[PDB]
C-alpha cells in the first residue's frame, strides 16, 4: 500500500507476484526480477548488497 | 525473509 | 546513505544535486527530475500523489 | 520539505 515502497531493479512500481522486502532499507522487490523465492532466510536488495542480478 | 503476494490464486 | 532510499522518476539510484524527501513514504527524489526546489513547504512523491511530472 | 545536497559547491 501507500506506506510500502516498491523499488525493484525492473523500475516498475507495481505490486505483482511474490515480492520480498529488503531487511535493511525495507523496499519491496519482485522475487522473479531478483532471482529469489520465499525460501531464503534473509534478504538484502541490490543497493544494500551490490551484485550481478 | 518477509514476503508477500497480494493477489494470490486460491484453489477454493 | 545505505538507510536512505532513493526512488526518483528517473530510476537512477544516484545521490546528485538537490534532493527532496517524500513526507509520507520517505523516498528521496531529485528536485530537477520532479520540477521542485527547496522552497516548497511540503512534498509528496508521484506514487503518494500521482500527477503528470 | 526535507532537502539535501551532499556534494554542494562552496565559495570558501
Ligand atoms: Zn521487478
Ligand atoms: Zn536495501
Ligand atoms: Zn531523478
Ligand atoms: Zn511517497
Amino acid at each position: 500500500g501507500p506506506l510500502d515502497v516498491i523499488r525493484c531493479i525492473c523500475g516498475l512500481y507495481k505490486d505483482e507476484g511474490l515480492m520480498i522486502q529488503c531487511d535493511k532499507c525495507m523496499v519491496w522487490q519482485h522475487c522473479d526480477c531478483m532471482g529469489v523465492n520465499s525460501d531464503v532466510e534473509h534478504y538484502l536488495c541490490e543497493q544494500c548488497d551490490p551484485r550481478p542480478v | 525473509a518477509r514476503t508477500k503476494q497480494t493477489a494470490r490464486k486460491s484453489t477454493g
